RNA sequence: UGGGAUACUACCCUAGCUGUGUUGGCUUUCUAACCCGCACCACUUAUCGUGGUGGGAGACAGUGUCAGGCGGGCAGUUUGACUGGGGCGGUCGCCUCCUAAAAGGUAACGGAGGCGCUCAAAGGUUCCCUCAGAAUGGUUGGAAAUCAUUCAUAGAGUGUAAAGGCAUAAGGGAGCUUGACUGCGAGACCUACAAGUCGAGCAGGGUCGAAAGACGGACUUAGUGAUCCGGUGGUUCCGCAUGG
RNA sequence: AGGCCCAAGCGACUGUUUAUCAAAAACACAGGUCUCUGCUAAACCGUAAGGUGAUGUAUAGGGGCUGACGCCUGCCCGGUGCUGGAAGGUUAAGAGGAGUGGUUAGCUUCUGCGAAGCUACGAAUCGAAGCCCCAGUAAACGGCGGCCGUAUAACGGUCCUAAGGUAGCGAAAUUCCUUGUCGGGUAAGUUCCGACCCGCACGAAAGGCGUAACGAUUUGGGCACUGUCUCAACGAGAGACUCGGUGAAAUCAUAGUACCUGUGAAGAUGCAGGUUACCCGCGACAGGACGGAAAGACCCCGUGGAGCUUUACUGUAGCC
RNA sequence: CAAUGGUAGGAGAGCGUUCUAAGGGCGUUGAAGCAUGAUCGUAAGGACAUGUGGAGCGCUUAGAAGUGAGAAUGCCGGUGUGAGUAGCGAAAGACGGGUGAGAAUCCCGUCCACCGAUUGACUAAGGUUUCCAGAGGAAGGCUCGUCCGCUCUGGGUUAGUC
RNA sequence: AACUUGGGAGUCAGAACAUGGGUGAUAAGGUCCGUGUUCGAAAGGGAAACAGCCCAGACCACCAGCUAAGGUCCCAAAAUA
RNA sequence: GGGUAGCGGAGAAAUUCCAAUCGAACCUGGAGAUAGCUGGUUCUCUCCGAAAUAGCUUUAGGGCUAGCCUCAAGUGAUGAU
RNA sequence: AUAGCAUAUCAGAAGGCACACCCGGAGAACUGAAACAUCUUAGUACCCGGAGGAAGAGAAAGAAAAUUCGAUUCCCUUAGUAGCGGCGAGCGAAAUGGGAAGAGCCCAAACCAACAAGCUUGCUUGUUGGGGUUGUAGGACACUCUAGAGUUACAAAGGACGACAUUAGACGAAUCAUCUGGAAAGAUGAAUCAAAGAAGGUAAUAAUCCUGUAGUCGAAAAUGUUGUCUCUCUUGAGUGGAUCCUGAGUACGACGGAGCACGUGAAAUUCCGUCGGAAUCUGGGAGGACCAUCUCCUAAGGCUAAAUACUCUCUAGUGACCGAUAGUGAACCAGUACCGUGAGGGAAAGGUGAAAAGCACCCCGGAAGGGGAGUGAAAUAGAACCUGAAACCGUGUGCUUACAAGUAGUCAGAGCCCGUUAAUGGGUGAUGGCGUGCCUUUUGUAGAAUGAACCGGCGAGUUACGAUUUGAUGCAAGGUUAAGCAGUAAAUGUGGAGCCGUAGCGAAAGCGAGUCUGAAUAGGGCGUUUAGUAUUUGGUCGUAGACCCGAAACCAGGUGAUCU
């Protein structure tokens, strides 16, 4: 309350909506991927056991930030391109399930 | 009880990455005829909540 | 020689013509619903009620739903602030000037005025040109209209209030023209906030100019009003199991 | 066991009213008038049934106004309220549904186009009171001006309006200016009476004017009578005072509580400078303690209440 | 070596009251309260001694709070002041005798006075035992009181016709 | 000292003097601004007393000393210099 | 002896009466209504220490930012003459 | 012939209440929006009508794009999210997932052997009864085939034996001495018991004195409860599928209203009033305007325990709950004195001692009182009785005071009395200097502004939930549980739905250390350089009456015409 001049919210504007079905996914990073191991073939509930993920939230998606130093196949729902240029460099698939 | 939101503003502003908020802005309904040019365009950007109207709004948006 | 207008086709103020599947209405009209604070007869020692006979009225009224007109009879409320106490009068937002004490700012129901627009040229650019008045004066000469000639610091003009400016002309013509552009903006000014103000420069695409360059409106400063709601045009990128 | 008389308003009168500040000019009233009402009457209480009205019937009942009696109650229907009517317009719900859109069964394939089902819309057209509208209606609500001659509210002309105040009355329970002007009454009269009109701002049933009688009515004047008064005096008691008995209360920051002139939140028992004053009682007075008593009977604020009004808003019982 | 007036107000350190946990204690050879005293710390406050008192209560650390009063014309309860003041509620009493611890005030008597369309006699409404006889005197009677509508004891209302 | 961020506030009735101005009447212990100071929130000395003037900011003793404004005949400390 | 009851009754009309105050009786309950208003708010010391101003406000004795306090981080010559 | 009358029978109905809980009918207002009308308070309060010990709800025309928890409810989370809102105040879910609970069951309709009645047994009627009650579409139909339940739904009654528990009770270990005392349980010494050292008494503080406690035992009877034995009930399937059947003035539409977080609106979901008004599987409804397709379901009849809500009671027990101005209004003849016509409103008031031993006698007095003597540890414990403060009232006195102008103190000081918590001491004070209470409120108050007569007691920022920040402590790219279950009304263990963080940007699709705007590979906005999370102390804030007191007033249900 402003003593009756008219509050910020509403001198300023409503926008936008919102997507009820929205596709947003537990992110996981490249260099939180190097806590696992050479050519091991990881997947979704393999990460959900090692914890890295609390929750498989509407899938998985492979973000890149850090490096591998390590060879390996991958199995995640989504991919940036740049996960995918930093799997392929060191060598080893990504299985897009 | 469990505190309450500010239903009406929750609607005006998106929660910023250091704890901003993104707002919209004002003098953007009608009207348009008697605005410059450089006002519309310059108006058509968001700019970030006042630190003195944050002090004051600090609870209606908490679970934001 | 007109006033519409008799091929066809709704088809006539304009006659005639009777009933046809079955049916309403204007309209009289008849009873079976309904109704009668309506006589008699009972239940019954009853001005209640119920049931019967006749009479009345009658598909009406009454009643339910819906919809429109009236409705301080009644109900909830509203009826601003400033103010040398209220009231009455005046005022309320913007721009300019003075008060304002040579940065900026600064109050009073202090002293003066304007605004709620206007300009497709009174915008952009290129090239040109300089004014009011005064006398030495005269065809007019209300004086001074137009014309002439030397001085004219602008004493003139600048769409408008006032103040800053202006011959670089920002004043006056003339020719092209649409930058009264689209996307933006390092940086600063103002400032409680919301707002407001000024911007070099960078792209896109122009117009003017031989080119260099100038142009994101009017010499600068008023000409207005957030937000919710609703309308119109684009774009879907949303649109509930999928497509729309 | 009545003072009385002369004269003005006001109200006809007897009556009734704010228990606990107003008894009156306020209310009633008998009498007028207007209006509604045909009888399950109108009007009223109830959601209704039941009632009141009335076991009444237009010489009756409800409501409005005025208010014995006597003389009278002028002009205006423009506006509104009430009428009563009118043919157009303007009219809701319903009725009506040419037409428009969504979806696809087909078709086309440069993606359009679709026959019916289902839907989302929806129009000419018809549709009642009514509202504009049009004559009446003033004992309905109301209204009864302006200007210039004129030497002056006499009379003319002029504008406007629907019309511009008749009779009576008038410095009034109405006259500001105002103690209006002349007369009466007194020695002297802002009061009183008569008249004038020169009505800020009388006026005809929110009746005008006048009236005998009446009034714990208001207002002048007179006789009588008196301690009302000049001008106070003395008596009789009850309080008061002394003694025996019994014995509260309002109030109260602690108090050994002086005056003057100043100072001060601008009016001092408490402050400064002076002046005055031995300690403690009893009868008395009321100047101060801005004495007591009641969180000002005025005033102003509160987006505080409440009651009331209306052509404020929104709605509403009820009625058509 | 410098700083230390202070209101609205911010910050910090603390003193006290009740209760709880644990540890350690004191108590009829006298606890808590209460009263007095010339005692100790910078303050909130802490002890000690002596009296009254006749059973619980300290100390250390830590936890919790109905935790601290001088004002709200605060609420409840006591007691002041005004003060031995106002008041003693319409009126005619006097005196002899008696009764008693006590008499203007109670009982008896004489005189006097007041009412008498009533202060008299009835009877309703209402109150319920105030009615009567003994006895008492704290309290109630606006004084006193041996008295009473007061207290204690025991009694008292009888209808065919009201 | 200053700035930045965060936690907690109170303040929106000012006053008088001096000085520059408006308003009023070169009136007001007036009213409205600017600029100091003080009071507010400030005790102490002076101004007789006297929130705002002059001098001066009180941590707590002391029967020590020096001074500011004001003063030095008596009330009343100091020059009848 | 009875009857009319509070958004109601009754009124020879005064806002008059309705159980000693009636522009809408009393008693309970919603109810600790609301009160931008007045009053009150209880132990001690230490450190620092304001404002009575802007702008906006159905706002003017109220509030909201801003200015002026305090506390804790951080910055580290940015402050003053 | 019907009203109507007149009888007879029947543990049929009435009334009461627990101020609670539940389901309906009806339905405010102050208030909040810093006004107010929509909206809020709120479907609340108050009324009424039913109940039942629980009630409502309940076996899918249900969610979901599933792989259905396959009925209902209730708890945690979703989440203050999605959403609704003069888009203001403010209202505000549901699904999923994790748990408590571990229940499915009957009738109509078709059709029908047989029969009672109209028909001529051709057609038919019936409640007699069977029949089967469901979407894998169930049932008749036609085939072929075969004899467990249960009184808590699923029909519905009641004797006959047991089993623990509950409305009396029983047994139950182990201490003596001295000291002080009025009395010990204390102190001191020496013992003892313990499946009992819970507790209360006792002349003081008791495991061993008493009542008890742990443990064990115990009913004539009258009850809840439960094992059975009876008892009483009784068809279980498949396969075709030609016909038939599957809940009508109903769904649903229009108008007007309510309800569902969601304001006649898309209201689809769903109700009520008023008019209309359908289909019968080759069908109907739902999947948030909606459709087409897909998926799910099968309405318009009924019953149903458990988990859940509450306490007038009863039984046992607990309390960093009160200890007589508290705690109930009421510890005590209390809803009582008392007040009011009535509704109603409503108090004040506990404590002798261990034992009543409650004071034999004497003295003054009429008595009340008293003073001795005696009781008792104590009688300033004597019945008004434990302790006994202050205001207030008295009686003594040491020092002062009758020429003085006083917010009553301080500071300086003689004189006169006294002698301690012995320390540079206590009481009084001739005389001098300085000096106008306190609170509140203010620019400023000695103020003649306000408040308090005085003493005492009571009397105001607390609690719940959530947000933010600081300190603290775990441990950290991770941190953490919630309900529930076990447990003692504890710790704790288990429980990993969720919740926060590790990635942000954009309205969104979406992209990603980038993203958005934009044609840009320009510029610009927000990011990117890891530190978070759980609990808790403190400071604030929100929602609550939220620091206390106090209106004028509004609304609902009652009481009152004995005054007027
Ligand atoms: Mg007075
Ligand atoms: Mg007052
Ligand atoms: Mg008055
Ligand atoms: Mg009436
Ligand atoms: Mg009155
Ligand atoms: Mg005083
Ligand atoms: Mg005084
Ligand atoms: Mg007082």
């Amino acid at each position: 309350f402003e003593g009756g001049q008219l509050p910020l919210f509403r001198r300023l504007p409503k926008r936008g909506f919102t997507n009820i079905n929205r596709k947003e996914y537990a992110i996981v990073n490249l260099d939180q991927l190097n806590k696992f191991e050479d050519g091991t073939e990881v997947t979704p509930a393999l990460l959900v056991e090692s914890g890295v993920v609390k929750n498989e939230k509407s899938g998985i998606k492979i973000l890149g930030n850090g490096s591998l130093d390590k060879k390996l196949t991958v199995k995640a729902h989504k991919f940036s391109a740049s996960a995918a240029e930093a799997i392929d460099a060191k060598g080893g698939a990504h299985e897009v399930i | 009880p469990k505190m309450k939101t500010h239903r009406g503003a929750a609607k005006r502003v998106k929660r910023t990455a250091s704890g901003q908020l993104k707002r919209s802005r004002a003098f953007t309904s009608h009207l348009f005829a008697n605005k410059s040019t450089k006002q519309k365009r310059q108006l058509r950007k968001a700019r970030l909540v006042s630190k003195s109207d944050m002090k004051r709004v600090k609870q209606l948006l908490a679970y934001k």
